[PDB]
């Protein structure tokens, strides 16, 4: 069995993060693996290590049965579910629980605000331009819907920003995010 | 595709004493391929309860088996070993020679 | 060739009792083929794996409902007959060069949703919400927000299109849909997305913005005799034109 | 003070008669301790010595999975080599593998071996340095470059000097009472007059382990290498071995000949006379 | 103990 202790980890962009993994087996010859699964559901190998021997590296301690993945200079594209795997004479991948890596971007100029958008052909509220330390929470009332925050990257202008969307019919944007600790500098037009 | 002829040896596990239990052995070595028929004969009759070792081979890749069975030798009974192989035109029979 | 491990179909929505056939073509020079399935509760589950077209291990295969075969070194098939709702999962096909110890390369996976009755299938309603003048004045940036609401199951793929060209910059879509009625177990889903552009680009009335949502549902063979637009696989879209001010 | 562990694998294709026949055996020195037969009912790695029976279910599950994996390997190798040599799909062919390790008197790693054969002829073998291969022909050259690509000699040397010798030591200490014994040969001679012209002296060595033995005849001190019949060292069936060496002697000269037996179980080589 | 690796000719 493979143990990934913490099921979730947050790291700031361009910083280094280490995901732990330890296994438990009596067999004397085996294989270790780190796989990566983005939201696209596409399983991709990160690193392979055989028992006898990029920003990704591994501290392989045969003594303590430790196979830790180390990601230096975090890139936004690394946010995914990282699985630690192991194979022995059973010749079948034995999967750990998985660790979700979340990468918080570095925005130079935070300008938090909540705007109201109206359909072209209903109303939605856009909370945007806030630092990644701000966390958006679902509402305690089931009649209004709030989405987790999402990082969008405007490449031609070299500018990233955080955003979350709330919406309902019932509802005002000035109180839609009461269940979240919105920043004090929030701009309410 | 090498084909080697089997070397056949018929012997007893211990020095044969008349009336004393013993084991009859037919050692077939240095042959290729593995497919081979081996029977133990008591007066030209096929001894039914016969076992053999597990197929293995020497350094030159030629196989060898040992076919054995419990038996009690007598002054009248004559035992032998019969082997059918692809290298053999006819089934080769080797008679157990006790006074050797 | 533009190819790794290949799976078909990418999506499959069907009713219980129907036969389900999943197809996989492994990487060219690969001799080991694997069939996995993934769920939330059970995680990754090795169903069966072949080596040189020989079934090596099928212990993960359920019994008499599942059957896998591999007639060529370049094709394998997994069949569920008859299908049941509990089979709903993402069935992955993987392959490796020579042995199970070699690195396994996974396919995009088949999203299988076996429903109890096809009358719960609904395509999404898509709507685009235009940017606010406050945001345009405050940050000289414009954020369109697309909303796909009321679809079931959650097989959707949202893309943005500007002047007939699909765009990828400044886009952000919820990685997971959210339940419209979180209390109930079964429930319709919703999905949001945002496209952000420079304010001056949104103030060009020549520019055309489109939110496109692919929905996967019923095929044309499946029977449907109810006073409802047959919830077939379709592309529900919503558009908006740039405003000059 | 050298000891060895060996694994032998034999796969024979049965065209149009299903899967190939696969038989594997493991040896420590001259003592077999495991077997597997594709056609046997158990479909499991079975014990053939008491000192291996004390191993747990993990050991037998493991060795069964591995030996079945080698069964699959050889099955594929039969088709592969049939392609390499452009052979008909109707003939029956044979692949044989042999690999193992030797430890020395100090119980450390001494030597490693790993080699294949096709239809009784050498195909490819690991060289003594445990870093390069010997390819006999174009087909073996193909395999050689494939293995050179996959760094096979590295993983294999790691096994031969690691897992292989570790468990060879475990077997030697568990089977200490039988594997580290030495049965010296029980010897005697026989005389069979084939005529008045000549008679037959035969020198017998029985119930000895290990199988390494040397029998020589001497006429008045010189070596009677010719006129000497030497039989192949044969198994007795109880774990020991037999061997006899015969020589033809003119009648009345039987006292002039001498049988010399050499075996590591004897502190001094034996001298046998018909006097 | 046997070798863990699958080794094809």
């Amino acid at each position: 069995t493979v143990t990934q202790s913490q099921p979730e980890m947050s790291v700031q962009e361009a910083e280094t993060v280490t995901l732990s993994c330890t296994y438990d087996t009596s067999e004397s010859d085996y294989y270790l693996f780190w796989y990566k699964q983005p939201p696209s559901r596409q399983m991709i190998l990160v690193i392979r290590q055989e028992a006898y021997k990029n920003r990704f590296s591994v501290n392989f301690q045969k003594a303590a049965k430790s196979f830790s993945l180390k990601i230096s200079d975090s890139q936004l594209g690394d946010a995914a579910m990282y699985f630690c795997a192991f194979m022995d004479s059973n010749y079948q991948l034995i999967w750990g629980a998985g660790t979700k890596l979340i990468i918080k971007p570095n925005i130079q100029n935070p300008d938090p605000a909540v705007y109201q958008l109206r359909d072209s052909k209903k109303s939605v509220c856009l909370f945007t331009d806030f630092d990644s330390q701000t966390n958006v929470s679902q509402s305690k009332d089931s009649d209004v819907y709030i989405t987790d925050k999402c990082v969008l990257d405007m490449r031609s202008m070299d500018f990233k920003s955080n955003s979350a969307v709330a919406w309902s019919n019932k509802f005002a944007c000035a109180n839609a995010f009461n269940n979240s600790i919105i920043p004090e500098d929030t701009f309410f037009p | 595709m090498i084909q080697r002829t089997p070397k056949i040896q018929v012997y007893s596990r211990h020095p044969a004493e008349n009336g004393k239990s013993n084991f009859l052995n037919c050692y077939v070595s240095g042959f290729h391929p593995s497919d081979i028929e081996v029977d133990l004969l008591k007066n030209g009759e096929r001894i039914e309860k016969v076992e053999h070792s597990d197929l293995s081979f020497s350094k030159d890749w030629s196989f060898y088996l040992l076919y054995y069975t419990e038996f009690t030798p007598t002054e009248k009974d004559e035992y032998a070993c019969r082997v059918n192989h692809v290298t053999l035109s006819q089934p080769k029979i080797v008679k157990w020679d006790r006074d050797m | 060739m533009d190819a790794g491990v290949i799976q078909s179909p990418r999506h499959e929505v069907t009713e219980m009792g129907q036969e389900v056939t999943l197809r996989c073509k492994p990487i060219s020079g690969h001799n080991s083929l694997f069939w996995y399935r993934q769920t939330m509760m059970r995680g990754l589950e090795l169903l069966i794996y072949f080596n040189n077209n020989v079934p090596i291990d099928d212990s993960g295969m359920p019994e008499d409902r599942f059957s896998a075969k591999m007639p060529n070194a370049s094709f394998s098939t997994l069949k569920i007959q008859p299908s049941e709702p509990r089979d709903s999962a993402v069935y992955f096909c993987a392959s490796s060069r020579t042995s199970p110890t070699d690195t396994q390369y996974f396919g995009p996976g088949t999203r299988l949703t076996v429903l109890e009755d096809l009358k719960n299938v609904f395509p999404p309603e898509v709507a685009v919400f235009e940017p606010s003048e406050a945001e345009i004045s405050h940050t000289q940036k414009a954020t369109l927000v697309c909303l796909a609401t009321g679809f079931y199951p959650d097989h959707v793929e949202l893309s943005w299109w500007v002047n007939g060209k699909e765009v990828h910059s400044g886009v952000c879509t919820d990685p997971q849909p959210l339940k419209e009625q979180p209390a109930l177990n079964d429930s319709r889903y919703a999905l949001s997305s945002r496209l952000r552009v420079s304010a001056t680009f949104w103030q060009d009335p020549r520019n055309h913005f489109r939110c496109q949502v692919q929905f996967y549902g019923l095929s044309e063979n499946d029977e449907w005799t109810q006073d409802r637009a047959k919830p077939v696989t379709q592309i529900v879209s919503a558009e908006a034109w740039g405003r000059a001010d | 003070g050298s000891h060895s562990m060996r694994y032998f694998y034999t796969s024979v294709s049965r065209p149009g008669r299903g899967e190939p026949r696969f038989i594997a055996v493991g040896y420590v020195d001259d003592t077999q301790f495991v077997r597997f037969d594709s056609d046997a009912a158990s479909q499991r790695m079975e014990p053939r010595a008491p000192w291996i029976e004390q191993e747990g279910p993990e050991y037998w599950d493991g060795e069964t999975r591995k030996v079945k994996a080698h069964s699959q390997t050889h099955r594929v190798d039969l088709g592969t080599l049939r392609g390499y040599y452009n052979q008909s799909e109707a003939g029956s062919h044979t692949v044989q593998r042999m690999y193992g390790c030797d430890v020395g008197s100090d119980w450390r790693f001494l030597r490693g071996y790993h080699q294949y054969a096709y239809d009784g002829k050498d195909y490819i073998a690991l060289k003594e340095d445990l870093r390069s291969w010997t390819a006999a022909d174009m087909a073996a050259q193909t395999t050689k470059h494939k293995w050179e690509a996959a760094h096979v000699a590295e993983q294999l040397r790691a096994y031969l000097e690691g897992t292989c010798v570790e468990w060879l030591r475990r077997y030697l200490e568990n089977g200490k009472e039988t594997l580290q014994r030495t049965d010296a040969p029980k010897t005697h001679m026989t005389h069979h007059a084939v005529s008045d012209h000549e008679a037959t002296l035969r020198c017998w060595a029985l119930s000895f382990y290990p199988a390494e033995i040397t029998l020589t005849w001497q006429r008045d001190g010189e070596d009677q290498t010719q006129d000497t019949e030497l039989v192949e060292t044969r198994p007795a069936g109880d774990g020991t071995f037999q061997k006899w060496a015969a020589v033809v002697v003119p009648s009345g000269q039987e006292q002039r000949y001498t049988c010399h037996v050499q075996h590591e179980g004897l502190p001094k080589p034996l001298t046998l006379r018909w006097e | 103990k046997q070798w863990l690796v699958w080794l094809f000719l």
